Order: C-alpha cells, then structure tokens, then sequence
C-alpha cells in the first residue's frame, strides 16, 4: 500500500 | 541548475533486418520532468508507449518510449527529445551500434 | 541480500499548464508494479506487474484503498509546493519540483534493514528522516520549517509506524505472489564485439544483456591490470521486457586484442566469468 498518512511540507 | 537528459536509441534483441524487434529509447538523468520524447520512423512520428516517471538517487528522472517495429536497410529511426535544459529539440538517430 | 519495497512520488507544476501534475509509482527491487497519475479522467491507482493482476483476489479493495491514498497524497503535495514556494519566496512564474521517496529493506527472514522516507525540492534535498526513524534532518532554513512543524505534529511516530510493520508485510506479500518474478536472478548473455577505428586502433565492446536485477559490474583487464580509469562504461539501461543491458568499451593497439579480459559480476552467475575476443 501506498502510505496512507502524508503530512504537507 | 537544470540537468540535461541523456539518451540512448537502441533495440532490445541484436537486429536482423526482417525478424522483428522492439525499438528503445531510454532518457535519463534529467531535471525538472516536463519532457516531450518520441521516436520517429524516416522524421515522421510513430504510436508508442511511454512508461511511467521515476527517478534515481541523485534525484535525477528517467523515461523509457519503445514500440514494436521491424527494421529494413531503407528505412532509418531516430529519437526526438525536447527539454528545458535544451535550447531546442535534439535527435538522435539508431544505428544497431549502441 | 536484502529486498526492497520503494515509492516515489513526483509532484511538479509546469509553465504552460495550470495545476501541477501528481505521479506516485512503487518497485519491488527494480520491478515496478503499481502507478498512480492524476492527469486521467477519475485517476485511479492501476496495476503494473503481472502479479497485480491477481491482487484483487485476495484484497478486493486494494485498488480502492490505494486509489484513496495517492489521491490524498496528491493533494497535500500540490499545497506542499505553494507552502515550499512561499518558503523560498518563489514566483508563481517559475515550475517547481517536489519529489518523495520512502521504504524499506528488508533482510533473510522479514528482518527489516532500513527504512527511509525523503524529500527533495527542485532536485535538492529537503527533509530526510533519520535512520533512527524518531528524527529528522533539515537541509536549509526553509526545510527547518517543515522540520519544526512535523516535531509538533509528532509525524515520525505515523511514519516509523508504516516502515516498521505495513512496510515490512506487503513487501513479503509481494516477494510470495510475485515469486516468478520477484525472486529471479537471470544471468546475462555476455559477447564481445570489434570494431577497429584505424590501421593502429580498435574498440572491443563487452554486451551484457537481459540481466535481472540491474545490479552488475564490467570490468577490462590487461594482463591482470585494472583498466576501469580507461574503460568507457555505458550507463545501464532497461530492454522493455523487465530486464536490462549494459556494454563497457575499451580501445586497444590493433594485432594485441588477445592480452585484454572483460570480467563480469552479477548476482545470477554461479561465480564472475572473465572473457575474450576470438575469430
């Protein structure tokens, strides 16, 4: 799976 | 500061005129993404697939455009690759020799 | 020998286009299977190795899940590159590049190596995590930003949390479904060739070609002597079929071809092959 928690920069 | 793709027209099994191949143009070491390749069969364009953006290590892209084709002794084949670290489009023909 | 489970994401606006563009892509060692891109109609996560095709099996919402988390992901980066934009005080002229690259490798038996997660701006690096997977590294004051705001935000603990288990299980499930291809080392088909530049000249190229994986090492050798300063090394490329090709060159004084040895290395021979021109 493509990780399913991406925090904005 | 834009890095300048590299390129490479070749074919996937050694070529024997008649038996058929596919047809290869890896370009890689580039920056930013935004790129037009394609491969030309005698300058005009051919229908081709192109695979989908990565990069490596250094950051740096690569891209791989490849078609079936068949090669002849009068027909001649060439990769157009336009980027922005290039003040034009440049080609770079297929000799069975990379 | 260890395995890897690796995504890279690529978000990226460009002059004549509105709305920057999204990829997200996954490999297993150097074989991809998976692909998202958001300049589709309804963009959906979609299948790229043979083995993918037999997902929905076993996980009927994989494609659904997937789809779910490169849409979200996409999104926060097409913000992630106003917020890096302002950071650096960037025009809205200029086209810019926010690129992501996290996974794991993983050892014998489930043995998790490493595990990363980084982040690069127009090329550079921008914000790492630390191989402790608790910590990051900034690379310039814009980056510290970003830093600050994740310590707040306590992203490391989310992130180590995927590398750790989520990470680690789907590369395994992958290396077991995909075995016919995953696990596979294909030795290359090495031959030299000759072509003579002029009465005192030649080049003698040394072909390896469908080899799997990409790792391998040329080398020219004249009478034992190491000649790599002098060898023109192509860089290696991929065939179309899932495997790839290199050649290594080297020019030599005609009528003494027979005292120069190309010697390969790669994972699927038995043990390095050193070879030789003959008519």
């Amino acid at each position: 799976d493509y990780i399913n928690t991406n925090l904005v920069p | 500061e834009p890095r300048t793709p590299k390129i490479q027209v070749y074919s996937r099994h050694p070529a024997e005129n008649g038996k058929p191949n596919y047809l290869n143009c890896y370009v890689y070491g580039f920056h930013p993404p935004q790129i037009e390749i394609d491969l030309l069969k005698n300058g005009q364009k051919m229908k081709t697939e192109q695979s989908d953006l990565s990069f490596s290590k250094d950051w740096s892209f690569y891209l791989l455009v490849h078609t079936d084709f068949t090669p002849s002794t009068v027909d001649e084949y060439s990769c157009r690759v336009n980027h922005s670290s290039l003040a034009a489009p440049h080609m770079v023909k297929w000799d069975r020799n990379n | 020998g260890f395995h890897s489970l690796r995504y890279f994401y690529t978000a990226w606006s460009r002059p004549g286009s509105g709305e920057p563009r999204f990829v997200a892509v996954g490999y297993v060692d150097d074989t991809q299977f998976v692909r998202f891109d958001s300049d589709n109609a309804s963009p959906r996560a979609e299948p790229r190795a043979p083995w993918m095709d037999l997902v929905e099996q076993q996980d009927p919402q994989y494609w659904d899940r997937n789809t779910r988390n490169a849409r979200d992901a996409a999104q926060t980066y097409r913000v992630g590159l106003d917020n890096v934009r302002g950071y650096y005080n960037q025009s809205e002229a200029g086209s810019h590049t926010i690129q992501r690259m996290y996974g794991c490798d993983v050892g014998p038996h489930g043995r998790l190596l490493r595990g990363y997660d980084q982040l690069a701006y127009d090329g550079a690096d921008y914000i790492a995590l630390n191989e402790d997977l608790r910590s990051w590294t900034a690379a310039d004051l814009a980056a510290q930003n970003t830093r600050r705001k994740w310590e707040e935000a306590g992203y490391a603990e989310r992130d180590r949390a995927y590398l750790e288990g989520e990470c680690v299980e789907w590369l395994l499930k992958h290396l077991e479904n995909g075995r016919e291809t995953l696990l596979r080392a294909d030795p290359p088909k090495t031959h030299i060739t000759h072509h003579p530049i002029s009465d005192r000249e030649v080049t003698l190229r040394c072909w390896a070609l469908g080899f799997y994986p990409e790792e391998i090492t040329l080398t020219w050798q004249h009478d034992g002597e190491d000649q790599t300063q002098e060898m023109e090394l192509v860089e290696t490329r991929p065939d179309g079929n899932g495997a790839f090709q290199k050649w290594a060159a080297l020019v030599v004084p005609s009528g003494e071809e027979q005292r120069y040895t190309c010697h390969v290395q790669h994972e699927g021979l038995p043990q390095p092959l050193t070879l030789r021109w003959e008519p």
